[PDB]
């Protein structure tokens, strides 16, 4: 039922984060000038703005259950802020290098960093914010790492030395590590959130997105279209769709069934650098993000 | 060099 309608643009430096809270009608952007908003998109007035850094901040997300966002910047640091107060509740260095990116636990208090110092690392912030645990292997920047939503005692990482990794928490290794052939790297991964398919997806500077069967560690499709790097290659958690961005400048709405591209979108705002689902949908650009709806 | 700077 395809209907994109436009919800929420707005202009701002480059957005290399973005995340919808889960109840409240927000967004988060991270911006590589340092500053993040939460920006209430139904009023398009900003709840809270936060001059963070004078650095890129690359990740951030919501944590609703504790009323926060959690954000990493390349000064090396996270930073953790009460959305309601406003107030920076934990601020410390996390990597000797930039971090990429930053997944939290759906119901541990765990927060997992991706770092250009060829690292993952996990957090416990009920147990102050102390690192448990740090996942060594690959060889290259980790740009991504998201939990698995069916089993989130593993998550996987997307690194530019070409692989994804999928770990168990407590365990010093991969499970298992996908050589995905995408020979400029993995941006970004992602898992398909419903139970009736163990898919992964994976975007790359090398122009393609890929299926993965994360049983067998096959391919199964291929999806070729972006002109310049894939940021981010994502399932939406309810309709039957892949989206992709590229810095192309494009968004791309790919049938998940047949795999054939249904929509190209240019927002008009050049290079798109994030994505966040709620049919919200939301990316981040260049010079803005946009809230689209889809149906 | 740093990758991916932008």
């Amino acid at each position: 039922k395809l209907d994109i309608k436009k919800t929420f643009s707005n202009r701002s430096d480059r957005v290399k984060g973005i995340d919808f809270h889960p109840t409240e009608p927000w967004v988060l952007t991270t911006l590589y000038s340092g500053r993040v908003e939460i920006w209430n998109y139904e009023t398009q007035v900003e709840v809270r703005s936060i001059q963070v850094t004078e650095t890129p901040v690359r990740a951030g997300k919501f944590i609703a259950r504790k009323n926060w966002i959690i954000v990493g910047s390349d000064d090396f640091r996270i930073r953790v802020f009460n959305y309601n107060t406003g107030e920076k509740v934990v601020d410390f260095e996390a990597h000797p290098d930039y971090i990429r990116s930053i997944a939290v636990h759906p119901t541990k208090p765990y927060v997992l960093s991706g770092s250009d110092d060829l690292t993952v690392k996990l957090w416990n912030w009920e147990n102050n914010w102390a690192l448990e645990q740090t996942f060594e292997g690959h060889e290259h920047f980790v740009m991504c790492v998201a939990f698995n939503p069916k089993d989130p005692s593993t998550f996987a990482s997307g690194c530019l030395d070409r692989t994804v990794k999928v770990w168990s928490l407590g365990q010093s290794t991969p499970n298992f590590t996908l050589t995905t052939g995408q020979e400029r790297g993995v941006n970004y991964v992602d898992y398909y959130p419903l139970p009736d398919k163990p898919y992964m997806i994976t975007a790359s500077d090398d122009l393609t997105i890929k299926i993965w069967d994360y049983q067998t560690k096959s391919c199964v499709a291929t999806l070729e279209g972006h002109m310049s790097n894939v940021s981010f290659a994502v399932f939406h958690p309810t309709l039957p769709i892949i989206i992709s961005g590229s810095e192309d400048g494009t968004l791309k709405i790919w049938n998940s069934s047949t795999y054939k591209v249904e929509k190209t979108l240019n927002v008009g705002l050049e290079r798109s650098w994030c994505i966040a689902t709620h049919n919200y949908i939301a990316s981040g650009f260049d010079n803005g993000f946009t809230v689209l709806s889809l149906g | 060099v740093k990758l991916h700077y932008t």
